[PDB]
RNA sequence: GGAUAGUGGCCUACCAUGGUUUCAACGGGUAACGGGGAAUAAGGGUUCGAUUCCGGAGAGGGAGCCUGAGAAACGGCUACCA
RNA sequence: CGGUAAUUCCAGCUCCAGUAGCGUAUAUUAAAGUUGUUGCAGUUAAAAAGCUCGUAGUUGAACUUUGGGUCUGGUUGUCCG
RNA sequence: AGGACUUUUACUUUGAAAAAAUUAGAGUGUUCAAAGCAGGCGAAAGCUCGAAUAUAUUAGCAUGGAAUAAUGGAAUAGGACG
RNA sequence: AGGGGAUCGAAGAUGAUCAGAUACCGUCGUAGUCUUAACCAUAAACUAUGCCGACUAGGGAUCGGGUGGUGUUUUUCUUAUGACCCACUCGGCACCUUACGAGAAAUCAAAGUCUUUGGGUUCUGGGGGGAGUAUGGUCGCAAGGCUGAAACUUAAAGGAAUUG
């Protein structure tokens, strides 16, 4: 009838043929060849502190025209550079360079969201201390 | 309609009558036909040609209706039923004429695929009768080995 | 199709197909309903008085359904040999 | 090759009443169609059936009335206990009030319910509704 | 077609369908007794003979192979079984 | 796949603890001792009667047969006074309601007693762990042939 | 671009790096 | 035969050449301790289970051992490596 | 959305949702009939090996006591005590 | 309760087993609930009901059934009985 | 590799067309086309429809075989053939109509008998690109074949049809 055998004894074939579609999924293989841990900047972590190396600013895509606020991040934990994103308006700024500051996931699964290429991360904490306490002035940069 | 080995889908067949029993006109008896099956056989006949005969030249519907038994289980019940069962050993007849013709002109690649599909075939028959210990286990079919039984 | 005090629950029962016992649908707007007049010994058409055959539209589109209304009224004594049951 | 004749059987049923007909031709007749066809008569869903011997696997002649509306194998016999009985009722059946999976049980071929009054279970063989 | 009976076809659709189609399935095929002019000896052939049948008193055939049925001999008057 | 002599190694083959006497003028063969396994399972007359020794021997020798009862076929005899047995199951995938044909390979001790050869089903015994891998006793060879009960063929 | 062509530069470049590993194979 | 508390290639001596495997052996990976269980929920399932209970293993990595009924113990010793 | 009237950016006003909780990130489950045994698709959307043979695997025609009669035990709905 | 032969399975019903905690779920005014396995009733003069059950779908053991699915008999009779 | 060597014609040689034209038009023209051995194993190798099996609807034709005609010409006096004509049947490449079924539709008599979901069985796909790329095997003299990802990037790419 169908592709799949279908006797009372064919139970060998059904898993081995489920099992070897299963890798036709992405989020399988990711799970299972573990990508994330030797590839991806962050080995399945939310959240990740680093080092500002430089202060850079990223063109959009056509349809929308302006110039994000990024800043270029060392990863701590091991070292890989990535940039990220300072997210709201007057917080550039607020982020000097050569301080640690928490990066930590852009909401879209590990891709570039929106028109800003090539950023996958925002700017959650600078100098430990968070940027929506300073964007409101409920807390200062201890500058140290 | 099946045709194993092609893509043929014919059912060209015979159908056995309804009543088992002898026919009313038929007025032979069952005896002498026994003795007609074992004359042929001696004679150095298959049980297939013996069939033939029988319903050709003489009033035999076919065997089991008039005596009970079959060709060949009468044949095997007086011990002429060949070591070789007939369908197989013609079988390796049209083999080894067909591994003759191919080694009288090897460029002929059709026959050499006819060729494989014959032994497959031969192959098949012999896992068949050798389960049933119709041939011995040890019985097998080799290309040089079909040519002395054959001839 | 009946409430447990036993009063009928259902809007309607729907006709079924007088040719294959099919039910007809409330909006089936192919089926018919032949009605065929009683005649008494004169050959005069007795008025009001008749019997009535649902002829689903499935039937009469597929091209079945004088077939179906020919054995139908070849049974219940209409017409003389017209339908045989063995064909 | 016909692997399941019942399956042969019930598609052959299913095409002919789809088609409205009266009647049906099976062509192999073996013991599990005869029971499967008894258990639809005795629930009422076929007519009036009828083997027709050939001395060879015989035929069948079903004669419908039209109440029947799908029949069908469950291929694979499964092994169906005693509690996954209500699972294949409420998976196959459209409703509670009506329906019987025909099941194979060590007593015979029998509709579920007879099986659940019997408090016995074995193999499913198909549906009628 | 909608009702009809399989159980008793009417006798000519029996001969119209195919063997091995029928009800029951029966050969079409039929036996002869066949009288060569050699001899008074009757001889049972097949109407779908394979092979020169002849007579075991003269060396005639009676019969003649043929992709359908026998085609007999010319002289030879047979009556059906 | 058994030596004519009936010791043929280095060390002797006695039965440890039975003795004959030789200064007794009885002179029968030996004393040989031997047991019922139980269950209901004979004792072959080829071990009541036989030469051969087979310290493993359920009848014969010191092993004693309790726990499980394996029925299986013969897949390998051609390994010395011990059997390889093909024991085939289902196993019963759940997330398919579907059976898995499969088989596991049982190492065990048949005694002389028993005459195997490829393919004969054979109910076998647990007991003490005889070797690194052998665990059963053969206990019955239920299918001598199975289908070579008859070879012969003359009317 | 055609499938057909660019399977043939793929080719070209394939000859390239075949002659070169020859070269210091 | 030795050793074992005791069966056992557990070790030795001499023999036999055997055992597993397409029903996936062997090898590789596991950001794998196993399980009772957790989340999720029409039904079928998918993922997780380091951790309150049961088992196992370990005391920096390795080996070795006294005492005792019980340790290859480490809040017991001996040595090497760090 | 933002290029001089911005219902989308920064604010004020009003309102909405949850409320001592709410927002984000990664992971995961249902949604996913997008893993499909129940339950997916293959003419053109991704996808029928160029075709045939063939071991293992999977699957494999029908047929071997069906009826009846009686007695009898529980459980029901019975009619009423 | 003893010798005797036991075709073998697959399947399915019932039962013994599948530790507690967890899930389900009975009783119970922790002031309700999460919970907990408590508590309740006397005249106040000691009298008390509890701490229920089910499920685990695999492997093993016993048991009733014999449809469905598979294997085996007697063909050289070396067959069965007296 | 050996044989041939007519035609046509990758490369090449030119003569034109053009802004360029080592492209299309034209004239010559090696390798090749043709073969005997040995390799190659890929094609839009397409019916872009896996194989076996069952059933479901009307209409004609066509190929191979077989049955019957109180059929017609055939001529060898009659007949036997053969060749047609009529009817039927089996098998094959096919075709027309239709939806009462199926599909996103174009359409399909199978692409039907599928939410009323289970006849047996094999292979393949899980958005596009990267990419049938790299690497590692394996086959090949070579060409290349088989097996065959990820990093990363992207909100689409794509199918059928409607109006412009
Ligand atoms: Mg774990
Ligand atoms: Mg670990
Ligand atoms: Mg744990
Ligand atoms: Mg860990
Ligand atoms: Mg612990
Ligand atoms: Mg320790
Ligand atoms: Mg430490
Ligand atoms: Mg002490
Ligand atoms: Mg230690
Ligand atoms: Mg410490
Ligand atoms: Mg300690
Ligand atoms: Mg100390
Ligand atoms: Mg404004
Ligand atoms: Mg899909
Ligand atoms: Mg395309
Ligand atoms: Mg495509
Ligand atoms: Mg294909
Ligand atoms: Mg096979
Ligand atoms: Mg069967
Ligand atoms: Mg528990
Ligand atoms: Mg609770
Ligand atoms: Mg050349
Ligand atoms: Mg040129
Ligand atoms: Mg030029
Ligand atoms: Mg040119
Ligand atoms: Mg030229
Ligand atoms: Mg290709
Ligand atoms: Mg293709
Ligand atoms: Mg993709
Ligand atoms: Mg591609
Ligand atoms: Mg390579
Ligand atoms: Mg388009
Ligand atoms: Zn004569």
């Amino acid at each position: 009838g169908k592709g799949k055998p279908r006797g009372l004894n064919s139970a060998r074939k059904l898993r081995v043929h489920r099992r070897n579609n299963r890798w036709a999924e992405t989020t399988y293989k990711k799970r299972l060849l573990g990508t994330a841990f030797k590839s991806s900047p962050f080995g399945g972590s939310s959240h990740a502190k680093g080092i500002v190396l430089e202060k850079i600013g990223i063109e959009s895509k056509q349809p929308n025209s302006a110039i994000r606020k990024c800043v270029r991040v060392q990863l701590i934990k091991n070292g890989k550079k990535v940039t990220a994103f300072v997210p709201n308006d007057g917080c550039l700024n607020f982020v000097d360079e050569n301080d640690e500051v928490l990066l930590a996931g852009f909401g879209r699964k590990g891709k570039a969201k929106g028109d800003i290429p090539g950023v996958r991360f925002k700017v959650v904490k600078v100098s430990g201390v968070s940027l929506l306490a300073l964007w409101k002035e409920k807390k200062e940069k201890p500058r140290s | 309609m099946g045709r194993m080995h092609s893509k043929g889908k014919g059912m060209s067949s015979s159908a056995i009558p309804y009543s088992r029993n002898a026919p009313a006109w038929f007025k032979g008896s069952s005896d002498g036909v026994v003795e007609q099956i074992i004359k042929y056989a001696r004679k150095g006949l298959t049980p297939s040609q013996i069939g033939v005969l029988l319903r050709d030249a003489h009033g035999v519907t076919q065997a089991k209706v008039i005596t009970g038994n079959k060709i060949l289980r009468i044949l095997k019940s007086n011990g002429l039923a060949p070591e070789i069962p007939e369908d197989l050993y013609f079988l390796i007849k049209k083999a080894v004429s067909v591994r003759k013709h191919l080694e009288r002109n090897r460029k002929d690649k059709d026959a050499k695929f006819r060729l494989i599909l014959i032994e497959s075939r031969i192959h098949r028959l012999a896992r068949y009768y050798r389960t049933v210990s119709v041939l011995p286990p040890n019985w097998k079919y080799e290309s040089a080995t079909a040519s002395a039984l054959v001839n | 199709m009946e409430n447990d005090k036993g009063q009928l629950v259902e809007l309607y029962v729907p006709r079924k197909c007088s040719a294959t016992n099919r039910i007809i649908k409330a909006k089936d707007h192919s089926s018919v309903q032949i009605n065929i007049a009683q005649v008494d010994e004169e050959g005069r058409a007795i008025p009001g008085e008749y019997v009535t055959y649902a002829l689903s539209g499935y039937i009469r589109a597929r091209g079945e359904a004088d077939d179906s209304l020919n054995r139908l009224a070849q049974q219940d004594g209409l017409l003389k040999n017209v339908w045989s049951y063995s064909r | 090759t016909r692997t399941s004749v019942l399956a042969d059987a019930l598609n052959a049923i299913n095409n002919a009443e789809k088609t409205g007909k009266r009647q049906v031709l099976i062509r192999p007749s073996s013991k599990v169609i005869i029971k499967f066809l008894q258990v639809m008569q005795k629930h009422g869903y076929i007519g009036e059936f009828e083997y027709i011997d050939d001395h060879r696997s015989g035929k069948i002649v079903v004669q419908l009335n039209g109440r029947l509306n799908k029949c069908g194998v469950i291929s694979p016999r499964f092994n169906v206990k005693i509690a996954d009985v209500e699972k294949w009722t409420a998976n196959l059946l459209p409703a509670r009030q009506f329906g019987y999976v025909i099941l194979t049980t060590s007593a015979g071929i029998m509709d579920h319910e007879e099986a659940h009054r019997k408090h016995v279970s074995g193999k499913i063989l198909g549906f009628v509704y | 077609v909608l009702v009809q009976d399989l159980l008793h076809p009417t006798a000519a659709s029996e001969a119209r369908k195919h063997k091995l189609k029928t009800l029951v399935q029966s050969p079409r095929s039929h036996f002869l007794d066949v009288k060569c002019p050699g001899c008074l000896n009757i001889t049972t052939v097949f109407s779908h003979a394979q092979t020169a049948v002849t007579c075991e008193s003269c060396s005639t055939v009676l019969c003649t192979p043929t992709g359908g049925k026998a085609k007999l001999s010319e002289g030879t008057s047979f009556r059906r079984k | 796949s058994t030596e004519l002599t009936v010791q043929s190694e280095r060390a002797f083959q006695k039965q440890p603890h039975i003795f004959t006497n030789p200064k007794a003028k009885a002179n029968r063969k030996t004393k040989r001792w031997y047991k019922n396994v139980g269950l209901g399972f004979k004792t072959p007359k080829t071990a009541i009667e036989g030469s051969y020794i087979d310290k493993k021997c359920p009848f014969t020798g010191l092993v004693s047969i309790r726990g499980k009862i394996l029925t299986g076929t013969v897949v390998s005899t051609r390994m010395h006074r011990t059997i390889v047995i093909r024991r085939d199951y289902l196993h019963y995938v759940p997330k398919y309601n579907r059976y898995e044909k499969r088989h596991k390979n049982v190492p065990a001790h048949v005694s002389p007693a028993f005459r195997v050869q490829v393919g004969d089903i054979v109910t076998v015994g647990q007991c003490r762990p005889i070797s690194k891998t052998v665990r059963f006793n053969v206990l019955k060879v239920a299918s001598a042939t199975g289908k070579a009960n008859k070879q012969f063929a003359k009317f | 671009m055609r499938a057909k062509w660019r399977k043939k530069r793929t080719r070209r470049l394939k000859r390239k790096r075949r002659k070169v590993r020859a070269r210091s194979k």
